[PDB]
């Protein structure tokens, strides 16, 4: 059972 | 009923960051940024599940990136110091000549940078002392832990030394068996 | 020393009734102010303070990214939930109950009693007192749920009284780790 | 140096023991691959605290533009952060993160101090090799270095390029690579000697294949010499 992370996004430049 | 939290952070100028998972307030696991390996709270958790540490390392790269942005757009306004609350405690009702463990619960504090040191009769210690990464709270401050094992006595007096940037002077917390 | 700047990021999974109800709540916080967040119950990003503005309008633009952040309820929240179900949700350790007096005194000069449950998990716990089989909701001052961080709890429910000989006090504790409430009695 | 019937003893790993594309990556890292080497650089730029990033370090590269150096500790970073520095290591791409997204490469150590580190004259590092105890004559130009305190990495990346050119060290047994084992001692007089099993590399990718250089070891160049023992057994 693999834990899946949640990718962080880049803010508004 | 239950809540999992993928909480993480990056702090400047400390250039330090962290990534860990949380189940109802109890760290499930965190990534050791440096060793680039997932560290299960209770060794048990690992004989069951997993976590590609490599992933956290990358998320944080972005966080760093987002902080730079925000710090700029916020026009370099800095975090306001918030002094923690320490509360020395024990694992179970101390029994003379019966093992125990002194807990040092640092709480309600930010930014995530706090020094802790264990004093036995004034002196420092390394008797199986470990800690916990910065745990999250609903108000976004942090809650931390520090444990020190010890065989009770009357021949001893202990203390939790906690240094933070919201404090005007180190914070001492004494603990001693009462008879 | 120097100023500090911080960025906190939280991805929250509120599980109601096991898995029958889930709510993902992605939260962006700068220093200690949440600037932008996503909510499964709303489906898109939304600012919560002026600084959030750029962000919100942004992300919601990529209907492609949004579509993902909406399914994340099944690939992330739900998926993760059952990954650790066994050692977290199912996690169960029977408490250790003990009774003792605080400041040994000369009987009948009003005292205090402290039950010290210790060893816990889950937290949801109960501990009533019973002087001679009679429950008391009067004089049971409690410290509250104390979390130790090693996945174990320990509460201390105290009771103030006056030790009349013969009286038999008792601390009862129901826990989901035990089919029958545990007990411990103390002679006055 | 030492006896080749005694160094012949220590428990070196074998080429037998190499799982998957690993081997091809040692021949990748050491022979074909490119590597950093650029004097007088600076920075107090990082990713996490055990690292140092060289913002805009690569100029005219089709993918990267940043190289992030990985050290063992902040401690080690404080010796080199914001100071004049020289690099000389083997970098990489797969997995790496911290620099300009997707355009960043990682390294491990290979960093020396700049100020007062140049030698009066280029130092040719004397190498003693052994191909089954039978010493062989390996040219003086083989391992050069202008630094006084050279990093163990800078010397090795070189010798490891000779053993390929001369003995096909990392080529499979098929593509004729007789050597099944081999060691390498960096011989210094006034300090402890550095020992590196030639096939005791852990992992399959560069990310682990380069860890050996993470302590960023730096020895005194002069009076020194190299020693190599290879085994076909």
């Amino acid at each position: 059972p693999k834990y899946v992370k949640q990718n962080t996004l880049k803010l508004a430049t | 009923e239950h809540v999992i939290i993928q909480a993480e952070f990056y702090l400047n100028p400390d250039q330090s960051g962290e990534f860990m998972f949380d189940f109802d307030g109890d760290e499930i696991f965190h990534v050791d940024m440096a060793k680039k390996e997932t560290v299960w709270r209770l060794e048990e958790f690992g004989r069951f599940a997993s976590f590609e540490a490599q992933g956290a390392l990358a998320n944080i790269a972005v966080d760093k990136a987002n902080l730079e942005i925000m710090t700029k757009r916020s026009n370099y306004t800095p975090i306001t110091n918030v002094p923690p609350e320490v509360t020395v405690l024990t694992n179970s009702p101390v029994e003379l000549r019966e093992p125990n463990v002194l807990i040092c619960f640092i709480d309600k504090f930010t930014p995530p940078v706090v020094n802790v040191t264990w004093l036995r009769n004034g002196k420092p210690v390394t008797t199986g002392v470990s800690e916990t990464v910065f745990l999250p709270r609903e108000d976004h401050l942090f809650r931390k832990f520090h444990y020190l094992p010890f065989l009770p006595s009357t021949e001893d007096v202990y203390d939790c030394r906690v240094e933070h940037w919201g404090l005007d002077e180190p914070l001492l917390k004494h603990w001693e068996f009462d008879a | 020393t120097r100023p500090r700047f911080l960025w906190q990021l939280k991805f929250e999974c509120h599980f109601f009734n096991g898995t029958e109800r889930v709510r993902l709540l992605e939260r962006c916080i700068y220093n200690q102010e949440e600037s932008v967040r996503f909510d499964s119950d709303v489906g898109e990003y939304r600012a919560v303070t002026e600084l959030g503005r750029p962000d919100a309008e942004y992300w919601n633009s990529q209907k492609d990214l949004l579509e993902q952040r909406r399914a994340a309820v099944d690939t992330y929240c739900r998926h993760n939930y059952g990954v650790g179900e066994s050692f977290t949700v199912q996690r169960r350790v029977e408490p250790k109950v003990t009774v003792y007096p605080s400041k040994t005194q000369p009987l009948q000069h009003h005292n205090l009693l402290v039950c010290s449950v210790s060893g816990f998990y889950p937290g949801s716990i109960e501990v009533r007192w019973f002087r001679n089989g009679q429950e008391e909701k009067a004089g049971v001052v409690s410290t509250g749920l104390i979390q130790n961080g090693d996945w174990t709890f320990q509460t201390l429910v105290m009771l103030e009284t006056v030790p009349r000989s013969g009286e038999v006090y008792t601390c009862q504790v129901e826990h989901p780790s035990v089919t029958s409430p545990l007990t411990v009695e103390w002679r006055a | 140096s030492e006896k080749s019937e005694e160094i012949n003893e220590k428990d070196l790993r074998k080429k037998s023991e190499l799982q998957g594309t690993a081997l091809g990556n040692l021949k990748q890292i050491y022979y074909y691959n490119e590597k950093a080497k650029t004097e007088n650089k600076e920075s107090h730029d990082q990713f996490l605290q055990h690292t140092i990033l060289f913002k805009g370090f690569f100029t005219d590269h089709s993918w990267y533009n940043d190289l992030l150096v990985d050290f063992d500790s902040k401690d080690i970073v404080d010796k080199y952060k914001g100071k004049k520095v020289d690099l000389y290591g083997a970098y990489y791409g797969y997995q790496c993160a911290g620099g300009t997204p997707n355009k960043t490469a990682c390294m491990y150590g290979g960093v020396t101090l700049h100020d007062n580190n140049r030698l009066t004259e280029e130092k040719k590092v004397p190498i003693n090799l052994w191909l089954d105890g039978k010493q062989n004559t390996v040219p003086l130009e083989t391992v050069k270095t202008n630094k006084k305190n050279v990093t163990v990495q800078e010397l090795d990346l070189q010798a490891r390029r000779y053993l390929q050119e001369k003995y096909n060290l990392y080529n499979s047994d098929v593509f004729d690579g007789k050597v099944q084992r081999g060691l390498i001692v960096f011989h210094t007089s006034t300090e402890p000697s550095v020992n590196y099993d030639l096939f005791g590399a852990q992992g399959q990718y560069s990310n682990t294949l380069l860890r050996i250089y993470r302590d960023n070891k730096t020895i005194n160049s002069e009076n020194m010499h190299i020693a190599i023992y290879l085994y076909t057994s």
